[PDB]
């Protein structure tokens, strides 16, 4: 499950 | 005299105004790809060569996985950014 | 004639900064996964031959702090110098664990005329973090 | 899928932030430059190394001229941004 | 392989803006120079193979109505495109003879979701034109 | 007398 900075 | 900016070079994970995608379980989709290109020829490629295979890497082979919709299938190219004067491999 | 002279003592130093925990009243969560990259990075840049050192959760001030030392260091003996920021990010700005710093404060310090024995040599800096909140929705 | 920002390349005379000098008779200094590169080797060498050469010689070759002595020789380096992911050969 | 495929019918077009005149209003003066530099930038680039187009003293209306154009025109038998953009400038930002216009939304014309016929190909962009007000002063 | 853009 994908996540941004 | 030379430039006080010359022989910078700065690899960004995406380009400006973008977001920068991470996997939990294997990692930033930039530094997964910089390390496969590096370990396969981080010596025997110059440093644009690496980073322009890093860039296809990133750009072709990961796609987000999200819940949300308004995040699910997004891509992501990186950013070369380069001052610098001369070739460059490490070896 | 074309190529970056690479016959030194050293290949270099390799500083990686490795911010994962950030603080409750920045409200940004934990970087999970960022240090599988941290490792993968640590492996794969000592390979090559940098000395690599890898820092945990560093506030805007040791990070400012630690480059600007590495940039006192004697690198006479060195060919390159290069830094690696993981973190969260937005356009021109690191995150530090206790906030925000801009990333041409933490690379001047690299600058010709504040290092000498760095000068016309590489200086290289790998970036992940975000820049801005645009998608990139892709095309077949 | 492909990321709508791939394979760009911005070719810029100079840093973000800096001047960018330019002589009256000659012509701007990275331009001057960039020409006298791709002709000697325009259709031998990579996009990034000929541009890496740009970079060098805009670096060494050129220093600003003026009498106001804010201006008194200055110096100038260009930044060249890739998004590509391939190498480039004009052939 | 990995470099991008030349094997088309031609290397493509590319598009020269030469600005050397602004409206007094903008508070611009003329770019002594820019007219070698245009001179010899389309010689350069048409003996590459590049359809070569050169403006001249363009508006930003005239400027993004071109280029938007362009990114319309058909490039499927085209390797790649090329722009050079010869003007004043500040920090994101190029001037036309009336007054300033994003980089960006020049560039963003040739997306890939908005121009279907050079995607996957090298879309260059070489600019001319100051980014900010800092002077380097160098070192020896 | 060189200039800038």
């Amino acid at each position: 499950x994908d996540f941004f900075x | 005299k030379i430039p006080v900016e010359a022989d910078f070079l700065f690899a960004y994970s995406t380009v400006p105004g973008y977001y920068s995608w991470r996997s939990p379980g294997r990692g930033s989709w930039f530094v997964q790809a910089l390390c496969s290109i590096l370990e396969e020829h981080g010596k025997d490629l110059e440093i644009m060569q690496i980073l322009t295979r890093v860039n296809d890497r990133v750009a072709r082979h990961f796609e987000s996985q999200s819940d949300d919709p308004h995040f699910h299938e997004k891509k992501q190219i990186p950013c070369v950014v380069s001052m610098l004067t001369k070739e460059l491999y490490f070896s | 004639t074309y190529q970056y002279n690479m016959n030194f003592e050293k290949l270099g130093k390799c500083i990686i900064i490795n911010n994962k925990n950030f603080d409750k009243v920045t409200g940004m969560g934990v970087r999970n996964g960022t240090d599988k990259d941290a490792e993968a990075l640590f492996k794969c840049f000592r390979s090559l031959g940098f000395d690599v050192i890898v820092y945990n959760d560093c506030s805007c001030a040791k990070m400012q702090d630690l480059l600007k030392k590495a940039s006192e260091e004697d690198h006479t003996n060195a060919a390159c110098f290069a830094c690696i920021l993981l973190s969260h990010g937005e356009e021109n700005v690191i995150y530090g664990k206790d906030g925000v710093t801009p990333i041409k404060d933490l690379t001047a310090h690299f600058r010709g005329d504040r290092c000498k024995t760095l000068l016309e040599k590489p200086k290289l800096f790998f970036i992940q973090a975000c820049r801005g909140t645009e998608l990139d929705d892709g095309i077949q």
